[PDB]
């Protein structure tokens, strides 16, 4: 329950992405392992769904790291402004 | 203890025959390995010790190895004549021959020499006689000798000891 | 000749290869394996490398074929392919 | 320096001294294995700190004949690291198997284990393609003899399919060696890669395809794998570690070595586009066949194949940002799979068997060995700030620039499935118990846990270890600084 | 010399008539006997023939020495092969031809 | 030096009839055992053909390893 | 008929793929890019005028070592797979007496000759392995023509490991200078070296390593057939 | 194509064919040994230069006239590789009939 | 008296579980080819 708060301060203070998904995965794990004390079927459903969300975000960040080349989140808004003037409806 | 150097002598002379260009700067190595092969297993050639060095005996055997080979060539040409195109059909034989030979290597030598004469294949030597897969049966069902089925190799193998 | 005996040896190796797996008797399969080691040793020698020919002679003739029948000793001898009431089920 | 050539000679002399002391008594047989693998860690650590001292590997010569006419042991930045980690894992196995395998004739098991260590330091140090084959067959017959060493029917058949499949793969590998030699005429990979650009475009394709094929069979991807979740299920418990830790990594490295030795020819791109597809086909099938799995040793056996498949996923994709991070998975998954088969082995030797019915209830019954399985099963999906999380993130980001979003959405699909069959296992050992039998096991309560604190330090400090694989990726990324550091 | 050039011809016609004799036999036993006859004495004829081929020809004489070694070795090893082939062939059935008498070995088994 | 070679090839494929046909379990065995001695006599013959002193060194080694094989094939048949 | 014919189709396309892939050269001369160095520098760099015994023990020096590792691992693997503490023969079913006496006298005739093969890797082809395998054949002749012939195991595998150690102690005392360096013909370490270049003073270093490796592989297969001819 | 190429690849072919379609286990091991034999036959038949020939004499025959000194060292291990692998697999072929009751691949059920 | 279930007999329907009836695509088909493989009827069949 304290690991979850360090996930929570991590996603909010995330200005890059490699701090973002790390903190998001830590948060998902801490919340799961908190609700992983009884009624396992209720717990594992949350874990499978939130890992699918975390890892589909890993898929989306794989595509937006491929198509652009760079990983840094502050500058990646600038290059989306650069092509602001068929592969992005998936993103 | 003397049979050990007997096995050494036989292994040494086979090494002498096996290497055409025997060099004195090579022979110490084969003499060494014949010695270690002897002291490995010299409990094998125990044909009554070393006492086979008789000058009558080895001259007897080397004078009668062409006797052997003449029997082989004549008998094998005879069984070559047995292959007639519709005719000369061989019937098998089961006929037996008794021996009086000790020195069990003599039983080996009789079995090998009878296997090298016209087709007389040995099967299942017992301690009293031999059993021969003979050729076309016209001599006898039981043979009280050996000269009717084979040549008398029994007299020369009687003096291998 | 030169090449005709080579074709004879190689087709004999092939006909001892096909007939090494068509039989059901496993002792006969060891016979076919030993004949394949024969023609392999002759082909090694005819292709002028005597080291591999004598090594494969000392390995495939009575240490690969005579270890295999040595293993079928306390095992099956047939395919055992079977007439019958409850058979091929 | 050739003084560090004892990575092969010292296991060799000790494996030829152990049948010399097998008739001298019974006492110093199994304690002869521990002191020698401790000496193996010493001779590995010598090479390890000598390789990362300078920027030059030790070109361990095979005598007074410079390459390519001889054999060179290019103990690169890769090789000293992997010889070190196999030395420390084998030393963790030798202090484990002293009182866990004595059911069967350990009179001759020690030489079989140490010859596997010989095939280890031979396979991730080889320079000749011939020596590559020979050391792989040493490891292969080691595995033939040692997955069969239980003699219980289900374990007898567990070797059989592997001996006939490793026989057919080694056969195909020798055909591929005969064809690569048939075009070039050379064997050493130093003189091979500088030559294999214009040998023949139609001869190098079949030779490279069959070499990658026959080297894959002893390793695992999709066709030639199902002996492996039959080998881990039926073997002595310490060698299930040494197979799942080591033997998958040597095959996957030597496949990904020689594949990046011919990175100029045509038809190679279709070969790596097959190897991507088969690696993705093995992260799905292996890590989804563990879902309805009953035997818990099989439930980890399927998991170890799915982790090596995603190593194959990034070991042959591009050149960088993931080959040097693919090694970051091989030196990391060996430790966490050392933890798994320790806990399964200790359950199977304490309680008996590996069925879930005699695995259930280990929260209060067993001590913190169950916590070691907990902190190991946490680190395969890589949820917290742990090391498989760092490594799997490096591999999924590696599959971006080339071969994207289909060879991601299957390996990353499997970690969703692998999320299921661990927390159907950690739940039924911590919160279902109803059985307070103390059963003290304080002989590995510290040693597995100091290993379990080794994955907690790499989990918070990857940058003291991720700087190693940058300079340890330089043995696989390129050919030119590799060749010029040989000739 | 030239006598070797005729002796190896004699040994190779012996080889070919041996192999013709292998297929021109009705049952197992006569097939086994004539094959182990005529493919092992013409053998030694060929080998000593190749030795005296190399008596003056060849290089000097030393092929004859290896020839007499392999000939004297081949002479005593094939009888034991033929015996152990025949003796095992009597067990597990394997009947014989229409011979005059075959029973004397069978009766001296069942003499008890 | 040359004609004998084709005669031995004629001999060995003429001995092939016994291993292809032949209903018994041991006629194949008498086929292989005779096939080794004719090829030993072939292997001595090529020493003349290539004029090499070392080519007899494989012939006598193969003259051993037939005989061990045919004892071992014909020993399980008896026991 | 489905499985056999479909396998013949796929194996025909495999063989056609290899035969199209075998279009390198029709048995031509241009093959040695490094192989000419093995031939032109074999009479003066090792001492053995033999080609193959100098390339596989001196040049590719870690490949007969992996070979004896493989054979020793086959021995210890079959010995670990078959272990019952009883080790009796089958029924022994004697059968013949010109066979037991036949392989009796013939047993030192192969023991003399198998040693001749591995001592001579200089002018004769081969090496340690055919001589060791026919030493194992002689062991098999005495093992398949007697009613027990159990060579004592305690004292049998000792000399096998001793011979493998004798290989590696030539590598370890070879580490007194460099990697291998032969220890025997180029420096007067224990005796002389490089007398002429024929079959005299045993060339260089290659004969004694073949005596030791031939002794190792000689006791190799004999142990395998020993512990595989043991029932309950 | 030359007879050695076709015969060495057809021995590998028959050894491969005896792994797929055959059902008895020892027949499969016969296919493994046959295929290894054809493999080392191909391993020799790569370097024949069609001509000059004495690999081991170097005394009566001049040098630079021997055949292929590289694959003769590749085959000296790769043959006894096959007999060691076959001797290893034969032990499992004995144990599978000792512990279980048969030796057919469709009947061995764990 | 001795009623077996409460809901133990009634099973759950399933999407792709019929693929386990597809296992006999490779086993030997259990038929007798009557021309001409005979059956050998019982020793006391009524005739």
């Amino acid at each position: 329950a304290l690991m979850s708060l360090a996930g929570a301060l991590g996603v909010f203070l995330a200005n890059d992405f490699v701090v973002f998904f790390l903190s998001w995965e830590i948060m998902t794990f801490a919340s799961f392992m908190m609700v992983f004390k009884y009624n396992r079927h209720a717990s594992l459903k949350y874990f499978v769904l939130s890992i699918a969300g975390a890892y589909a975000m890993l898929l989306a960040i794989g595509i937006i790291y491929a198509k652009t080349g760079s990983l840094s989140f502050p500058e990646i808004s600038a290059i989306f402004r650069q092509d602001a003037m068929t592969e992005t409806l998936l993103i | 203890i003397s049979r050990y150097l007997y096995t050494f002598i036989v292994l040494f002379i086979i090494w002498l025959f096996l290497t055409a260009s025997l060099d004195p700067q090579e022979l110490t190595i084969g003499a060494l390995f014949s010695a270690i092969a002897a002291l490995f297993t010299y409990e094998i050639f125990t044909t009554r010790g070393l006492a086979n060095l008789h000058p009558k005996r080895v001259l007897y055997f080397i004078a009668y190895i062409p006797y052997f080979l003449w029997a082989m060539i004549m008998a094998n040409l005879d069984v070559a004549y047995r292959v007639l195109h519709p005719k000369r059909p061989i019937n098998p034989g089961i006929v037996e021959c008794k021996t009086t030979l000790t020195n069990n290597v003599g039983k080996m030598a009789l079995a090998n020499s009878i296997t090298l004469t016209p087709g007389t294949i040995t099967l299942d030597v017992d301690g009293d006689k031999y059993f021969i897969h003979w050729i076309d049966v016209k001599d006898s069902s039981v043979e009280g000798a050996s000269e009717h089925i084979t040549k008398p190799f029994e007299k020369f193998l009687r003096v291998i000891f | 000749c030169i090449v005709c005996i080579e074709y004879i040896i190689v087709a004999l190796m092939i006909i001892s290869a096909i007939l090494a797996v068509e039989w059901r008797d496993l002792l006969a399969s060891t016979v076919g394996m030993a004949a394949v080691s024969l023609f392999a040793s002759i082909l090694f020698f005819f292709l002028q490398a005597p080291d591999v020919a004598m090594t494969e002679a000392a390995i495939g003739a009575a240490l690969s074929a005579a270890v295999f029948i040595f293993a079928i000793k306390r095992t099956y001898r047939y395919e055992t392919e079977e007439l019958g009431w409850w058979v091929r089920w | 320096s050739q003084v560090a050539a004892l990575l092969i000679a010292l296991p060799l002399i000790s494996a030829f001294f152990v049948p010399v002391l097998k008739q001298i008594g019974k006492s110093l047989i199994k304690p002869f294995l521990v002191i020698i693998t401790l000496l193996q860690t010493l001779i590995a650590s010598w090479a390890f700190v000598q390789v990362y001292s300078t920027g030059k590997p030790i070109i361990i010569y095979a005598g007074g004949w410079k390459p390519p006419i001889g054999i060179n042991l290019y103990i690169g930045h890769f090789a000293a690291l992997f010889i070190l980690v196999i030395a420390v894992v084998s030393f963790l196995m030798a202090l484990f198997n002293f009182k866990a395998v004595t059911v069967e004739p350990i009179d001759k098991y020690a030489m079989l284990f140490l010859l596997l260590l010989l095939g280890a330091t031979g396979m991730i140090a080889t320079g000749d393609i011939f020596n590559l084959f020979v050391f792989m067959e040493i490891t292969a017959i080691s595995a033939y003899a040692l997955t069969a060493y239980n003699k219980t029917g289900e374990a007898a058949e567990a070797s059989m399919k592997y001996i006939v499949l490793g026989g057919i793969g080694s056969s195909f590998f020798l055909v591929g060696v005969a064809l690569i030699y048939g075009a070039t005429g050379t064997l050493n990979m130093a003189h091979l890669a500088m030559l294999a650009n214009d040998i023949n475009p139609t001869v190098v394709q079949v030779g490279l395809a069959l070499i990658i094929f026959g080297l894959a069979v002893e390793a695992e991807l999709f066709p030639l794998n199902a002996w492996a979740p039959d080998a881990y299920q039926a073997a002595p418990h310490p060698i299930t570690v040494m197979f799942s830790a080591f033997v998958v990594k040597a095959g996957l490295y030597a496949m990904a070595r020689i594949l990046y030795l011919f990175k100029d020819v045509s038809g190679w791109s279709s070969l790596t586009k097959l190897l991507i597809a088969m690696a993705t086909l093995t992260v799905v099938f292996a890590e989804l066949s563990a879902l309805r799995q009953k035997n818990v040793k099989r439930m980890i056996a399927y998991s170890s194949i799915g982790q090596v498949g995603l190593i194959a996923l990034a070991l042959s994709l591009g050149t960088q940002e993931g080959v040097s991070a693919g090694v970051f998975h091989m030196l990391n998954h060996a430790i966490v799979k050392t933890m798994m088969f320790m806990a399964i082995g200790y359950v199977g030797i304490t309680l008996g068997g590996t069925m879930i019915e005699n695995f259930e209830g280990l929260g209060k019954r067993m001590p913190l060995t169950s916590l070691s399985l907990t902190i190991g099963g946490i680190a395969t999906v890589g949820v917290p700030l742990f090391n498989v999380f760092w490594s799997k993130l490096r591999i999924i980001l590696a599959a971006a620039h080339e071969g994207n979003l289909w060879p991601v959405a299957l390996v990353l699909f499997a970690s969703v499935v692998e999320a299921v069959y661990y927390f159907r296992l950690i739940h039924t050992m911590w919160f279902k118990g109803k059985s307070g039998e103390r059963i003290p096991e304080g002989a590995i309560a510290i040693v597995l846990l100091l290993l379990a604190m080794l994955i907690i330090v790499i989990g918070v400090y990857p940058t003291p270890f991720w700087n190693l694989v940058t300079k340890a990726g330089s043995d696989i990324v390129e050919v030119s600084k590799y060749v010029a550091n040989v000739l | 010399s030239l006598i070797g050039e005729l002796l190896v011809l004699f040994g190779t016609v012996f080889y070919l008539l041996s192999t013709l004799g292998l297929i021109r036999m009705p049952d197992v036993y006569n097939r086994m006997q004539t094959a182990t006859k005529s493919a092992t004495l013409g053998s030694l004829g060929v080998i000593i023939g190749t030795g005296i081929w190399a008596l003056g020809e060849g290089f000097s004489v030393a092929w004859l020495t290896k020839a007499i070694v392999i000939a004297a070795f081949l002479l005593l090893t094939n009888p034991i092969s033929a015996h152990a082939l025949i003796r095992a062939a009597y067990k597990s059935g394997i009947p014989l031809w229409e011979g005059s008498v075959v029973d004397k070995y069978k009766e001296h088994l069942e003499r008890k | 030096v040359n004609i004998y070679l084709l005669l031995i090839g004629v001999a060995t494929l003429l001995s092939m009839y016994r291993v292809f046909r032949g209903p018994t379990t041991v006629d194949r065995l008498v086929a292989v055992d005779i096939m080794t001695t004719i090829t030993v006599g072939l292997m001595v013959l090529f020493a003349l053909y290539y004029r090499r002193i070392i080519f007899l060194d494989v012939a006598l080694v193969y003259a051993i390893l037939s005989f061990a094989g045919v004892i071992a094939f014909a020993r399980y048949l008896e026991g | 008929m489905l499985k056999r014919v479909l396998a013949i189709l796929t194996i025909l396309v495999i063989g056609y793929w290899l035969a199209q892939g075998l279009a390198d050269v029709p048995f031509g001369q241009d093959k040695m890019v490094v192989g000419k160095y093995y031939l032109e520098h074999v009479k003066e760099e090792t001492g053995a005028v033999n080609a193959v015994t100098a390339v596989v023990v001196n040049y590719r020096g870690l490949d007969t070592l992996g070979e004896v590792t493989v054979l020793f691992i086959a021995s210890t693997g079959v010995a670990a797979l078959l272990w019952k503490k009883k080790r009796e023969r089958t029924a022994k079913t004697e059968g013949s007496v010109v066979l037991t006496t036949g392989a009796r006298l013939l047993f030192p005739f192969i023991a003399l000759f198998g040693m001749y093969i591995f001592i001579h890797g200089h002018l004769t082809p081969g090496g340690g392995f055919p001589g060791g395998a026919t030493i194992a054949t002689a062991f098999l002749l005495m093992y398949l023509a007697f009613t027990i012939y159990e060579i004592p195991h305690r004292g049998f595998e000792v000399t096998e490991g001793l011979a493998g150690m004798g290989y590696v102690i030539t590598g370890l005392i070879g580490l007194a200078i460099g990697g291998y360096f032969l220890f025997d013909w180029i420096w007067q370490t224990w005796g002389w070296g490089h007398e002429n270049i024929g079959r005299l003073f045993s060339g260089g270093f290659i004969p004694i390593i073949y005596t030791l490796i031939g002794i190792k592989v000689g006791t190799e297969l004999s142990g395998i057939v020993d512990n595989m001819l043991k029932e309950e | 194509i030359s007879s050695y190429y076709f015969g060495a690849i057809s021995l590998i072919l028959i050894g491969l064919y005896a792994v797929l379609v055959k059902k008895n286990l020892l027949k499969i091991l016969i296919g493994l040994s046959i295929m290894e034999t054809g493999v080392n036959l191909l391993l020799i038949s790569i370097g024949y230069v069609s001509g000059k020939s004495a690999p081991i004499l170097s005394e009566g025959v001049t040098a630079s006239n021997a055949v292929d000194p590289i694959p003769q060292a590749l085959v000296l291990t790769a043959i006894v590789i096959g007999v060691a692998t076959t001797a290893m697999a034969l032990s499992v072929a004995i144990l599978l009939y000792e512990k279980y009751g048969t030796l057919n691949i469709e009947e061995i059920r764990r | 008296f001795r009623i077996a279930p409460e809901e133990k007999v009634k099973k759950k329907p399933s999407f792709l579980k019929p693929w386990f009836g597809l296992k006999y695509l490779f086993k030997k088909p259990v038929t007798i080819k009557i021309p001409y493989e005979f059956i050998e009827p019982a020793p006391r069949y009524r005739g």
